[PDB]
């Protein structure tokens, strides 16, 4: 087998989420922090009725300090070494020290339950040799 | 993807420096083969850590960027693995996002390195093939042979590297300048990033401080910290993160006390000369408070006058040191008079507050309450090399740091920040006149031009005017070869050279990668980079370092020092068939099998009995360095000019210049020097009269130089897939742009393109655009405009701005958020 | 690599054609999302194979070359799996060397698509640069009005591809032949592979047999197969291995016996007209035995006098069928005078002995025991379609095949067996002359030149002249082009149009990537190829199927077809708003949304009540194909004609023409014509007096065509770093060359390079050199010498050669063992 | 764990082996046939004592029909769709219709006890998922 055996892990259901206001929880285990957004406004990859919600790994990729979520600017800032990544982007590195973007939790949005669950990720978790560890 | 293969805790381990900037951050490069790994558990991997459970933060900096799997020679493939050195004292473990990415531009045939040049390249009249090292160098000693015959060394030109890192240091310098001032003896030779043989700091050395005068742990010490036209932040990242801030934060404030115990170290202060807002502002800010930082937000072209100021004020007020001044100076009162200015004719041509030139004066030279002047180290880099008047502005600046006794004193120095490494070992220049060359090449001087390492298509000065001129003077030779039928070697020399006298000129670049020039270039060569070689070189503070090999180059490339040496011997040989004695003599000393021939012949022999004149950083103490002596020293090398060697206690080195007061002159005295204030240049001031936008440029920290490597880096061509232009937000609206349009930028000198970044911070009527880049290139637009030493300002330049359009695959992939860290 | 995702039992799965060659094998291909896999048990993959344990030989085709992981535009990533399908009747689950490639050939962003064009780029005078699609179009849209309200459409100028598969397709002629006959009405069109718009098959046609006559079934159906200047096993393989080979294996004897209960049916003979020996007549050999395999190795440009030869004897002979002669035929009388040539004659002119043309006459023409004429297929491609004056080969050919009556019966046909796919709708050519598009351009005509889906630059023939010329032209352009400062887009069509009335042109390039056409281009739009988009072409039995979209084009690349429409609008829009309701109305018919609106408007109107003339390889029934019946027909598709449709029984086609011997002439007749025999034309004759080498040129296995794909793979690069040419191994002792030496190539049209392949096959004072290719570019040594219609006699020239060096790396490297399995 | 687990197999001692002489044994298990030979001159990436050994799978990366060593020109052959490879360039495809080279079989070659081990494998084996099934 090729794949890492990756949970799935029930997030919240699409209607409970407010327009910028980010969720925590952990994926794909409770030492990997993440966060999901609605951002009220369609982007590529972004699921939910409206195609606008998005999660991500919160670990810097540089050096694995925990981002925060600026929700005026709708990026995930890092203030050790001043690495930002556009959440609007795919976690496209605005400017900083890393050397990958912020890695993507894939989503699934379930239109029968309005479910979101985490099944993946896209891109390595800081520190970490396998994104299932 | 998701996963990496760790270093089994057997694997190789060799020594890198950054192939990148001044800073010169230690790594280690992990080799091992394809098909195996290590495991989990902390003593089962090579990098000693825990992968069994989530790591804690700063553990380590490991993404898949950093690793790769190379195929050598052989047809074997193994994993690398080229992280940060914990234990470095340059970067005490940091990566920056450009020496991150080392592995991925390490050559693998599928990579993005793919497009390396692996052969010899020569463009047979309408196309282009392959050729042998042996026919390349048939026509190009041919070329060379012919020209030094008929018209002389002045018909050969060059521009070559004479920097540090990749595509420089001390090997390399050394086996080019012996190859162009010793061998072919010519004049012709411009250098990487200015078009003549001169240097980016010739007032400072002549004022008796060399530009690299301290160490990195000085700028832990100091109480405040000019950073001059210069945005350290993003272009010598290690040394403002591991050094600078760490003073900012209060983390060094103990080492000041346990050093200084009967001196005051309030906190430390940071103040920007600089016309832009930078990120380097904002984090400084951020970090350390808005009270703690001064931008002075000058406008462009001023520095002169704001030193001046600055100058003239300490003096009035006392704020200088007397004795220092009376021991260790010439010219003082002299300088006093010559650069008079009132803080009022200050504020007015600079534009900055009385106050604030108060306050920076008050900050960083007004003694402490316990009696001792501030430490206050002085860092400058383009913004002012690359300024209005390169030799005068250093004038106006050393005058003041000068007199107020900021070198030689822990925690001060004045110096540049740097941009490449260092590494330059080399014969003296053979001609005693500055040469503009590009302006000879654009008039039709020369029969032959070599770009070696570099690439003035993207980096020129009036960089339009000069590809003009080249690509026509190509095709001249393009069209003449054309004719050919079954021509020998020596048949196709002759076409060339008769081509030349019709306007021609013959050109080879000497490169990792085709680049631009391969739209002018007749032949191209392949070149090696660290890694694929041996390679020494010293960063900011003079800290000598090798960089291990590890691997084998693509196909048939060779180091550059080796590269010279087959190109000399080839000359030789001619000569030597040709029975002309004296000329083949000329030739000889490259017996080279290895690039550390190189480094022996060139930075080991300087100063020594029965050595030809070598001008060397590395002093006339150089011989105590060898491989093996760096190798042992590890990424912390030793600090020049070495004192001492022996075994017991390896290398000893020179932390800081000028301690005792005793600088490089005839004399030993600091020299003071006049600056007069001139105004812009007239050639520049026509085009700010004439044109609404002042066109600064430089460097964004992603982008590294030319992007030679970024150009096939996906992430890169996601994030800038153009040059971008910075913009204000008010202009932008008043030329109906935003994030992701095109725009054109001109003036009399050029033509060129960016996409649109809006950016808060810049003021109206000035933009920024990214230099030197491979979809838009911001040189087409500098003027012509060179100081007594053939410094251009690059920096200096206005035009106009149009919407060409929206380029709508920009704006749906592209961030235009701010790159101010807030 | 060591291991491969499979395809998890609930992939998506779509049906490929091939992109390549006529053959049109069928493939699927597999998309799932990247972090999903198959289980090994068989039905728990898509596949339904075990990978529990080792698979038997045959089970499967299935590399690492063959998956890739692509990223679409919402940044999702797919694992793809492209591989052959086991039901398709054409291969049969074969895969050759260059559909195997697909997956990797297809778009992302780290592989070997990453150089795809993905944006508009634009030559803004002296660097190339990224410009919008609105910019684009405003430029070469005006560009074009400019030239038709002042020159006429005379000064707009293509070359086109006619073609199939990818880069063709009936979509893509019909937008393209639309744009460039309906709209614009440009009579300045040449064709992908040849410089006027014309026909390979003139003769053929116009005796009343289409080329494609016949069923791959009927290969399986023949007594005897002739190959006709044609190397089928490197140049159609999964026809000659899936249809042939099991033919002369023996596998097919009871299908013909079922089929003619009472018709003897000898073992399966093969007979090669082919100046060279081939992989193809050595695989032949190995399989069907010596004695059933005659190679005539005929002195180059000879084919009219053999088929003269072969037709006058067996006329003689009476192996000819009379009564199908006197109710199906016109001419026979006459061309038997016309054509008369005696044996003797014939194998002094060809070099083939009499008992081998007499052997070839009676395995193929005089009658079995059992009465019935043998049933003997001939096929023949470039060595007669590009070969001593094609008009007149066919001619003598056609008459051979006439007189025997090898046409409309099973198991026979007188075919071409095709390069490309074929995928051809369109309007009738505007005009009435034919015009050598090179020739003009080269003279200086046109204004505008746009090169489209074709790279003339590499497969012109007289390729040096071409590239010459074109560059000079660009050169102009580019010159006039860098004065502009801050030019609106009119003021730059006017300053372009300018410098085409002093020379110059202006050249656009419309493809998958830059190519050496970026050496001369001022503009290039990015294209997208099959899978990408939707698309219909047929194979060398007309048999149409529907190549499925699954993934986006890279950037913002788009379907040819919709790349005409919106240049047809951009021009609709521009007249309308200039008051040119006229010329706005000849700019109509382009709303498209998607490539099957383009198949709607061109293939599936043709013939129908209101359409305009369009000439359709779908004929007037084409309308009864769809997008939906195709994709429920699947990888069989159907064979053109289509006869029927309903839904009960699908799409039933045309297995063979001719069948009742009715053919495409005003009378229904097949017509002989005369075919005289002239030697080689003088302009071939003088080089060939002049000079050493018979410079034979074509295809080898693995590489495709330009090779715009296979310049990026690892593989290719390392197995052919360079164009070779074969070469007989005492010609290469003479001069001192060995594999892996480079020489130059040369005549009096050109001079080019490549590395030395002795093969002990090749004949003294023959060579083979690989055409089209990146790295030596074989087609500078071709002539200018056409046919009647403008058909190129690219396999007629004659050159020198001279050992340039030695490339010690290609003999580290490159294996030069005999490809002909012995 | 990103590697597969090679077994390391015996296949004799350098010596014993003659020049240009195929030695037949089956790596990684018994149903992968390979084959070493000493091929009498060095070639990149041989082992022993003169760089000449070198060692592939046979099964043929077309469609896994077995291929045959040929002596005289040091080839592998298939004679099914008639691909041929070159034992003397790792593998390299000299024409056929194969889209990967001949798998290389990686061999220890050790000085002190002359022993020749199989210890991995360089390429993708026909008809598997994985070289280690
Ligand atoms: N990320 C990255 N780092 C690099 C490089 C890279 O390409 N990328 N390249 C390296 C090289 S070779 C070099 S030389 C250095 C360059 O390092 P710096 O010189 O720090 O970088 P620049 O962006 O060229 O210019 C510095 C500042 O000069 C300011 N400036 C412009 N005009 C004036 C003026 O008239 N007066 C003053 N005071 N300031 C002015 C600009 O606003 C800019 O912020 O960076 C090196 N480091
Ligand atoms: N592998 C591969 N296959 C391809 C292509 C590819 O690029 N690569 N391209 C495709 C295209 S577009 C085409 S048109 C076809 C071409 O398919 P072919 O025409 O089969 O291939 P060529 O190699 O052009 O030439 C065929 C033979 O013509 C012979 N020849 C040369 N001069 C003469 C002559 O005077 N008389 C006779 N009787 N024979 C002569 C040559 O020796 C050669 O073996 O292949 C298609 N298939
Ligand atoms: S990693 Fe490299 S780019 Fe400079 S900051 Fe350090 S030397
Ligand atoms: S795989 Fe492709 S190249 Fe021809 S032989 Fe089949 S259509
Ligand atoms: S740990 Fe986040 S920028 Fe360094
Ligand atoms: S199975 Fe070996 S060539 Fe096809
Ligand atoms: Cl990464
Ligand atoms: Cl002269
Ligand atoms: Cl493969
Ligand atoms: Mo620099
Ligand atoms: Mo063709
Ligand atoms: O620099
Ligand atoms: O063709």
């Amino acid at each position: 087998r090729t794949t890492l055996q990756y949970p799935a892990t029930q997030v919240s259901v699409a209607k409970n989420l407010k327009a910028n206001e980010p969720v925590s929880f952990t994926y794909p285990d409770t030492s990997s922090p993440c966060v999901a957004v609605k951002l009220g406004s369609p982007v590529p990859g972004g699921v939910g009725p409206n195609n606008d919600i998005v999660a991500y790994s919160v670990l810097c990729t540089h050096m694995g300090c925990p981002t925060s979520y600026d929700k005026s600017s709708k990026t995930f800032k890092c203030p050790c070494h001043f690495t930002e990544f556009d959440a609007e982007k795919a976690g496209q590195m605005i400017c900083g020290q890393a050397t990958e973007n912020l890695p993507r939790v894939l989503l699934r949005y379930d239109e029968a339950s309005d479910a979101l669950t985490a099944v993946g990720v896209d891109g390595l978790i800081y520190g970490r040799q396998a994104n299932v560890i | 993807n998701d996963r990496i293969t760790l270093p089994p805790a057997n694997a190789q381990r060799t020594n890198m420096t950054c192939h990148f900037c001044i800073v010169g951050c230690g790594y280690h490069v992990y080799k091992w083969p394809e098909l195996q790994e290590g495991g989990r558990a902390p003593e089962q991997n090579a990098l000693g850590l825990d992968f069994r459970k989530q790591l804690p933060p700063l553990a380590v900096t490991l993404t898949p960027a950093m690793t790769n799997v190379v195929t050598e020679h052989n047809g074997r493939r193994y994993n690398i693995m080229v992280v940060p050195d914990k234990a470095c004292v340059v970067n005490s473990g940091l990566s920056s996002t450009r020496g991150g990415k080392m592995a991925s531009y390490m050559y693998t045939p599928t990579g993005d390195g793919k497009q390396r040049l692996k052969a010899p390249r020569l463009y047979a009249a309408d196309q282009w093939v392959d050729t042998t090292w042996d026919h390349a160098m048939a026509l190009y000693a041919g070329l060379i042979k012919k020209t030094l015959d008929k018209d002389g060394p002045q018909g050969v030109f060059f521009s070559c590297f004479d920097h540090g890192g990749a595509g420089g240091g001390f090997e390399n310098t050394w086996g080019t300048g012996k190859l162009m001032f010793s061998a072919i003896q010519t004049p012709m030779v411009r250098i990487h990033n200015r078009p003549a043989y001169n240097s980016e700091c010739h007032a400072t050395r002549e004022m008796g401080i060399g530009e690299l005068n301290n160490a990195y742990e000085d700028a832990q010490l100091a109480d405040v910290i000019w950073s001059i036209g210069n945005n350290p932040y993003e272009s010598q990242t290690n040394y403002f993160l591991n050094h600078w801030l760490p003073n900012l934060q209060g983390a060094t404030t103990s080492k000041k006390k346990e050093r200084f115990p009967n001196e005051n170290f309030p906190q430390a202060r940071i103040i920007f000369v600089d016309p832009r807002e930078t990120p380097s502002v904002a984090i400084a800010r951020h970090v350390a408070g808005n009270d703690r930082v001064l931008h002075l937000a000058i406008e462009p072209g001023t520095d002169t006058a704001l030193f001046n100021g600055l100058f003239t004020y300490v003096v009035e007020q006392g704020w200088i040191d007397k004795p220092f001044i009376e021991a260790h100076t010439k010219g003082f009162d002299d300088a006093v008079k010559t650069n008079r200015l009132s803080l009022d004719e200050c504020s007015n041509i600079t534009g900055v507050p009385v106050d604030m030139l108060k306050r920076a004066a008050e900050w960083s030279y007004k003694p402490k309450a316990s009696g001792q002047a501030p430490r206050t180290m002085h860092a400058y880099e383009k913004g002012i090399i690359w300024g209005n008047d390169n030799y005068v502005i250093q004038s106006a600046l050393l005058d003041l740091v000068i007199a107020t006794h900021n070198v030689g004193r822990r925690g001060t120095g004045c110096v540049r920040m740097g941009g490449h490494q260092e590494g330059y070992t080399r014969p003296p220049y053979p001609g005693d006149k500055k040469i503009y060359i590009d302006q000879e090449l654009i008039k039709g001087k020369g029969r032959i031009m070599t770009w070696w390492g570099c690439n003035n298509f993207q980096t020129s000065n009036n960089a339009q005017a000069l590809r003009e001129a080249i690509l026509q003077r190509s095709a001249i030779v393009k069209q003449a070869m054309q004719k050919a039928r079954g021509a020998t070697t020596e048949e196709m020399v002759d076409v060339i050279y008769e081509a030349t006298q019709n306007g021609g000129l013959f050109v080879t670049s000497i490169n990792l990668y085709p680049t631009k020039l391969a739209e002018a270039a007749h032949l191209m060569l392949p070149a090696a980079h660290p890694g694929e070689m041996n390679l020494t070189s010293m960063n900011g503070e003079r800290r000598i370092r090798l960089s291990e090999k590890f691997m084998d180059p693509p196909g048939t490339a060779m180091a550059d020092c080796l590269i010279a040496a087959r190109i000399a011997n080839a000359l030789r040989d001619m000569y030597q068939k040709d029975g002309k004695a004296e000329m083949a003599a000329q030739f000889e000393g490259f017996d080279w099998k290895t690039e550390e021939d190189a480094f022996n012949d060139g930075f080991r022999r300087a100063g020594q009995p029965g050595a030809p004149a070598i001008d060397s950083q590395g002093g006339s103490t150089g011989h105590l360095v060898t491989y093996d002596r760096l190798r042992k020293s590890g990424n912390n090398g030793v600090q020049l000019p070495v004192v001492s060697w022996d075994e017991s206690k390896g290398l000893v080195g020179t932390e800081m210049l000028y301690t005792e007061g005793k600088f490089d002159t005839d004399d030993g005295k600091a020299h003071f020097k006049p600056a007069p204030w001139n105004g812009l240049p007239a050639t520049v001031q026509q085009q700010k009269d004439k044109y609404r936008f002042w066109l600064n440029n430089g460097r964004n920290n992603e982008v590294w130089q030319t992007a030679y490597h970024d150009q096939y880096n996906s992430l890169m061509q996601e994030r800038y897939p153009m040059a971008y232009i910075e913009m204000n937000p008010d202009d932008c609206k008043q030329l109906d742009v935003t994030g992701g349009d095109i725009v054109e930028v001109y003036n009399d000198f050029g033509s060129t393109f960016a996409m649109v970044y809006p950016v808060a911070e810049i003021k109206r009527g000035q933009t920024f655009m990214l230099f030197g880049y491979v979809n838009g290139i911001q040189g087409d637009v500098t003027t012509d405009w060179t100081d007594r030493n053939i410094i251009p300002y690059y920096k200096g330049t206005w035009g106009d701005i149009r919407k060409v359009g929206s380029m709508e695959e920009f704006k749906r992939t592209v961030s235009f958020k701010s790159r101010r860290f807030a």
